[PDB]
């Protein structure tokens, strides 16, 4: 109750906080960033599927764990932040940017995740919001399906436009949900994955993969 | 494998 209710008051006054700047700041992105920076330096990007709770700010630290179990304002929290794999660029994007995030079945974080291994969801919330420092995006999601930390859907960067063909079509094959975005070499793609706490007995993951579409 |  002290934890919940005050984590959950402090994401919706965050929540808040960025809607007022995205309305302030109509044709930009650059201050609502800058603004968002005053809190977090680490504070990169923002996530949002309308109709569901992903509606949070995406945290960026020098290794995949500094976020693991803190949240926006640096203070400890179970569920941690969304946060964004260390070798990831946001300027010049790499042909992967990983996202990771929690998924305790309360409906927060990457609960969401989970809601896209069916096709009825899928074809209802199609394209999620994406902005940073750079541009405002979306992520018109192709590919959504359960695997182990054995398979490898990690791939930040690749040797050359075969090596990436290969890890689009097998991000297709495995996919539990049908899909018309057409996805190319030509393009760069964003993987949304759960993540579970250090030396978790569960290695089962759920992966869902968009193509990036500037939107600004 | 990194921390996923």
């Amino acid at each position: 109750s002290m934890e919940d209710k005050q984590e959950r008051a402090n994401y919706e006054k965050l929540q808040q906080k960025f809607q007022m700047l995205m309305s302030k700041h109509q044709e930009h992105v650059r201050p609502q960033f800058e603004s968002l920076e005053k809190i977090n330096k680490d504070i990169v990007g923002w996530i949002k599927l309308s109709g569901t709770s992903l509606n949070y700010p995406v945290l960026q630290g020098k290794t995949n764990h500094d976020y693991l179990n803190l949240d926006f304002e640096r203070e400890h929290r179970r569920k941690g932040s969304i946060f964004m794999d260390f070798r990831n660029e946001l300027k010049n994007l790499n042909h992967n940017t990983i996202l990771y995030g929690h998924h305790v079945g309360d409906n927060t974080m990457f609960d969401v995740l989970e809601d896209y291994l069916k096709q009825s969801f899928y074809e209802k919330h199609k394209i999620i919001e994406f902005d940073n420092k750079y541009g405002k995006y979306q992520l018109q999601v192709f590919s959504a399906y359960k695997t182990t930390t054995k398979d490898n859907y990690i791939r930040t960067d690749f040797e050359n436009d075969q090596d990436y063909q290969q890890f689009l079509d097998e991000t297709k094959r495995k996919s539990v949900i049908n899909s018309d975005v057409n996805v190319t070499v030509k393009d760069r793609i964003m993987t949304l994955s759960t993540c579970e706490d250090a030396y978790s007995e569960t290695t089962k993951r759920i992966v869902v993969v968009a193509k990036i579409i500037k939107v600004s | 494998n990194p921390q996923t």
